DNA sequence: GCTGCCGGCGGCTGGAGAATCCCGGTGCCGAGGCCGCTCAATTGGTCGTAGACAGCTCTAGCACCGCTTAAACGCACGTACGCGCTGTCCCCCGCGTTTAAACCGCCAAGGGGATTACTCCCTAGTCTCCAGGCACGTCTCAGATATATACATCCTG
DNA sequence: CAGGATGTATATATCTGAGACGTGCCTGGAGACTAGGGAGTAATCCCCTTGGCGGTTTAAACGCGGGGGACAGCGCGTACGTGCGTTTTAGCGGTGCTAGAGCTGTCTACGACCAATTGAGCGGCCTGGGCACCGGGATTCTCCAGCCGCCGGCAGC
């Protein structure tokens, strides 16, 4: 019992999508798992400390990309926003 | 007589002793100020900077250089030589952990 | 009736539910948005599947057709821009990048 | 004699007495454009997350707050302008 | 009945009050205790008299009445553990520490 | 004359009085002063928020501020704040 | 005789052979002899420095087991987080 | 007669040998008694998880590895080829561990 | 032997250029009284985290010994170390002089900041059913082993 | 200055079998479907403080020129860290063994939340006068270059 939360599937999924024969070992995937729990943390505490910054109350997109265009090292971030863009200008058009 | 001039490496060393009880800065203000109006420019055109803020950023970076002087000297010194060259600035971010 | 989850909709593999349940027991905010957590999961999809590729290339490299720590460790250390996000940070087993000094090599 | 780029303007004096603050005693002929340089460097680095700041805001004036917070991010905190 | 401070029932110099609006309006949990705004006010309080008490010795050494960020910075900077607890600021009009190397000096 | 801020100059320079009887201090100096106790109060605040959420509790207590303020100060420091915590706050919970 | 079987002299433990291997890794041509104890006392205070915060978490958590986690943790702190196991 | 390799070329293939390899390079028990010993003087009576002890040395490997790094680079820039403690403290008080 | 003879040797003298002290006049600006308002202290009830007890039980320290492999000791020796001589040319350090920052004042106006009416977006509440974690269950092809050849040294002539 | 012999590396043959990849089950939390009311949003206006301008002036930067001593190079003594053989000693392992500490479930009760009143703590705005600023001038304080008495070799006999 005491179900515990991951990360396995979704990595899986997006190894596949990337190679399709190519396998994973155990400690490979907790790896990943932990790169993501860092990350989010990462983002989403500055995100908060910058929505606080200007007293406002609530998270929105936009406090999230100056926080993707402040940590991403320079290139990498000139993709992500993109991406960003893209992945919630379909999900309004279609709700 | 000879006019007065002093034994090589003793007005650095009264120079040393003056300006370490000094606490004003030691860089020109509208030179500094200029510089960063110019080096702003590309990341956004017609920008205003508060009075404050560029001395603030000036006094940061006073602080920076010196520590970065400082940690230079001491590698010099390591090295049985009383002169620094850029290698050792060099070496020092490396060690420090800036330029890689 | 017939539900459609959210990451369908967004066209994402990641959980954007998930998520928002996070961002609101976390405490980071009083009170969040919508298009929050699908931007978050789609920076989160792009950097994990960047990371995922260079290391199957990377074990590609080395004729393996699984993926260990020391290929995850050979693929991060040789990108400029992926050594600074993770300078801070160490992995088990991965060893190090092979490197030798000119000085120590011999004379020819 | 007036067509001067703005990185000149940190005159050589301004090195020499940098460095005897910093407890040097001989310099040679070469520190004056690597300092140049890292100066240069260290100010970009921070002028890119104080302007980005501002932008997020919608203003269009850098106050003192945001220069520190981008430098508290940094690793170098600052007192005596708030906080 | 007649009304009084709490920081006047606790004995204290620092504003049990406004701690208190801090801890709930700074999103740091839900909840918060009751000893815990009176716990941290005693903490402050204590670094703040030894930093005044350590800066004033300072200041009257150079024949002053008038404390000054120089002497803030020679107070903090000849305590070890103090210059531990604050290793990374920088303070404003704060100079430097004065030292010289034993070799720069002459040979007597 | 609107827009009221709030500092702690008050209390520090109540506490000044309390130790130097003949002693001033300047602005640059007060408002260092508040400065560093925002500082340290955002840092205690946080390491005790974050210890509250790493058990999944739901309530910062004292015990929680104890422990944040052993996992920052070294030594000295820590003993003597947590002597001076434990005291005021027994005369707190004695005297209603 | 059932517990507090307190050792002594165990840094010694740290062979010489040991460091000249992780030398080797590290890159380095040749070793000297005076570096055997600068080394055990760095690693010796590192060590002390991690346990420190690894043994007050589970103080706080008020059990009599140190697991993983307090120790990823403690690394983390000080900012030597690690990956790879379950952070 | 029997052949002998010139000085420092066994040298050189440790070094590209065990700059390939991914193992431990301290044994466990030497460790888990020194880490047995280090933790009494905080609280006695304690408790350990093997996965405690494995996460503590390959911490401590990294870190040993980190420094001799930062060594062999202060002692290559003396214009020598060994390694002195002058060049660790040396290396310890640049970062600003020991500062 | 012993006369100069000669160059250094350190020891001392005193001139010289810099740093320090105090006095005397002058401000500019911390320190305190004043008014009121806006938030913190007083009461009052609730209901749900958190503390206890009361259990179950997975697992970490003890021990036991057989194997064996790497750790400890010694041992020639050459090579990289440390010191010493040395030949400069490149930084130190005053001087004339050439110049731009610093002070001081008067303006315009675009943007920062306080006020206000409002609207529609996210939270508050229920019902529901299907994606994901747990327990297996395997046969994989992933590794693990053993084998066999090219290769780059250090000697020789 | 070109070959031979060597202990290393490289490749390639069999096993071989713990655990990535499905495969089901079932459950609890993510999606579908209801207001509302307060958080942000334009819209407005009203200062203010910042970019901009234009005379002095005066202290700092600049190019020149002279000079001496730190530095990179070269050479030699030398001693200690490396390649290798010979024990032997503690690590690795494999097998049980045991109670201790870790995990989860029930029940209760008390203390933090929230709402309604009331008063005083402090934030603003003058306001007088007092400690730091500044000047010259006397007062010492080290830094240096030469003079002098002494001393130890140095040509002769």
């Amino acid at each position: 019992k005491t179900r515990k939360e991951s990360y396995a599937i979704y990595v899986y999924k997006v190894l596949k999508q990337v190679h399709p024969d190519t396998g994973i070992s155990s400690k490979a995937m907790s790896i990943m798992n932990s790169f993501v729990n860092d990350v989010f943390e990462r983002i989403a505490g500055e995100a908060s400390r910058l929505a606080h910054y200007n007293k406002r109350s609530t998270i929105t997109s936009r406090e999230i990309q100056t926080a993707v265009r402040l940590l991403l090292p320079g290139e990498l971030a000139k993709h992500a926003v993109s991406e960003g863009t893209k992945a919630v200008t379909k999900y309004t058009s279609a709700k | 007589k000879k006019p007065h001039r002093y034994r090589p490496g003793t007005v650095a060393l009264r120079e040393i002793r003056r300006y370490q009880k000094s606490t004003e800065l030691l860089i020109r203000k509208l030179p500094f100020q200029r510089l960063v109006r110019e080096i702003a420019q590309d990341f956004k055109t017609d920008l205003r900077f508060q009075s404050s803020a560029v001395m603030a950023l000036q006094e940061a970076s006073e602080a920076y250089l010196v520590g970065l002087f400082e940690d230079t000297n001491l590698c010099a010194i390591h090295a049985k030589r009383v002169t620094i060259m850029p290698k050792d600035i060099q070496l020092a971010r490396r060690i420090r952990g800036e330029r890689a | 009736a017939k539900a459609k989850t959210r990451s369908s909709r967004a066209g994402l593999q990641f959980p954007v539910g998930r998520v928002h349940r996070l961002l609101r027991k976390g405490n980071y905010a009083e009170r969040v948005g919508a298009g929050a957590p699908v931007y978050l999961a789609a920076v989160l999809e792009y950097l994990t599947a960047e990371i995922l590729e260079l290391a199957g290339n990377a074990a590609r490299d080395n004729k393996k057709t699984r993926i260990i720590p020391r290929h995850l460790q050979l693929a991060v250390r040789n990108d400029e821009e992926l050594n600074k996000l993770l300078g801070r940070v160490t992995i088990a087993q991965g060893g190090v990048l092979p490197n030798i000094q000119s000085v120590l090599l011999p004379k020819c | 004699k007036v067509l001067r780029d703005n990185i000149q303007g940190i005159t050589k004096p301004a090195i020499r007495r940098l460095a005897r603050r910093g407890g040097v005693k001989r310099i040679s002929g070469l520190i004056y454009e690597e300092t140049r340089g890292v100066l240069k460097v260290f100010l970009e680095n921070v002028i890119r997350d104080a302007v980005t700041y501002t932008e997020h805001a919608k203003r269009k004036t850098v106050t003192a707050m945001d220069v520190v917070y981008a430098l508290k991010r940094q690793g170098r905190t600052l007192y005596g302008f708030g906080g």
